[PDB]
């Protein structure tokens, strides 16, 4: 029901080898849409998702332009954070940015978001009115002065609240498809002996999509989530994830355990049974 | 600074049937900093026809890559997938197991 | 992509 628009920059330094490093990509919820990359030959903001290459030339021109304006003040913030933390060329530091906006079922806007980041950790966020910053230590303080005085915030909220959710609507009314899909999850459990006393449960769900999904243990109803081994939410490489949830138990305690599953795809939560 | 471990998966798209073409991924999540080596490897031996994802973050900073290659699975062959991060002290194996 | 408010820190 709900969806999203982000976009994630990423700038490395790479000190005595040249410019900076810079990667941008465009997401509609868990459906990525655009790259750039400044290591590339072509230099132009390109097309990851079918959908999204029917925009025409003025489209492409415009994102390609704007993407290099963001390459350009990221290659800056690069220096200017080292003079900040008075930092040396010795090693390599990294800046990360990440921006878009949330809207419900009904396609209205939810919030906005624009944070950005200083060798992985929090630096400068704008608040949810999108109207002041959190600023995480002091380097960063300096940015909210600097960008106060500039009136920052006001011309994000305007993207934001505007520009971005109607590109959004655009995208998932072009895009329908894929993007208005759910793929409710294929599910199973797998029972494998570790030693003659003890199997591991493992509880699998494949195939689904988008790819926010819960899977729990509980032994006699009671859950395990000290005991869980849980992956990472991981990509098939065509459109729809996986993940799995695991714990190892006393041979002959199978039936106590059960695995649970929430997806907005499931007509209801799936309980999965060993007996 | 900051340093994150590459948490690691190797998996096939599909499920396995010897014979039948798949793709396998090497997943590789929530480290920090972005750069890493990552080479599926078959019967220990770098895979050339190799294909990866554009490098993007979750919402803690920290990256995410997919690298992938199509393959057709048999009995005999054995799939790896190798990374490198300064995490790690040495390159770290992880061998896909069809039978999770 | 933003068109306006993207700024050197
Ligand atoms: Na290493």
């Amino acid at each position: 029901g709900s969806h999203s628009m982000r976009y994630f920059f990423t700038s490395v330094s790479r000190p005595g080898r040249g410019e900076p490093r810079f990667i941008a990509v465009g997401y509609v919820d868990d459906t990525q849409f655009v790259r750039f990359d400044s290591d590339a030959a072509s230099q132009r903001m390109e097309p990851r998702a079918p959908w999204i290459e029917q925009e025409g030339p003025e489209y492409w021109d415009g994102e390609t332009r704007k993407v290099k304006a963001h390459s350009q003040t990221h290659r800056v913030d690069l220096g200017t954070l080292r003079g900040y933390y008075n930092q040396s060329e010795a090693g390599s530091h990294t800046v990360q940015r990440m921006y878009g906006c949330d809207v419900g079922s009904d396609w209205r806007f939810l919030r906005g978001y624009h944070q950005y980041a200083y060798d992985g950790k929090d630096y400068i966020a704008l608040k949810e009115d999108l109207r002041s910053w959190t600023a995480a230590d002091m380097a960063a303080q300096t940015t909210k002065h600097k960008w106060e005085a500039a009136h920052v915030a006001e011309q994000l909220r305007a993207y934001l609240e505007g520009t971005c959710v109607e590109w959004l609507r655009r995208y998932l009314e072009n895009g329908k498809e894929t993007l208005q899909r759910t793929d409710a999850p294929k599910t199973h459990m797998t029972h494998h002996a570790v030693s003659d006393h003890e199997a591991t449960l493992r509880c699998w769900a494949l195939s689904f999509y988008p790819a926010e999904i819960t899977l729990t243990w509980q032994r006699d109803g009671e859950d395990q989530t000290q005991d869980t081994e849980l992956v990472e939410t991981r990509p098939a490489g065509d459109g729809t994830f996986q993940k799995w949830a695991a714990v190892v138990v006393p041979s002959g305690q199978e039936q106590r355990y059960t695995c649970h599953v929430q997806h907005e795809g499931l007509p209801k939560p799936l309980t999965l049974r060993w007996e | 600074m900051i340093q994150r471990t590459p948490k690691i998966q190797v998996y096939s798209r599909h499920p396995a049937e010897n014979g039948k073409s798949n793709f396998l991924n090497c997943y590789v999540s929530g480290f920090h900093p972005s750069d890493i080596e990552v080479d599926l490897l078959k019967n220990g031996e770098r895979i050339e026809k190799v294909e990866h994802s554009d490098l993007s973050f979750s919402k803690d900073w920290s990256f995410y890559l997919l690298y992938y290659t199509e393959f057709t699975p048999t009995e005999k062959d054995e799939y790896a997938c190798r990374v490198n991060h300064v995490t790690l002290s040495q390159p770290k194996i992880v061998k896909w197991d069809r039978d999770m | 992509l933003a068109g306006i408010g993207i700024l050197t820190v």
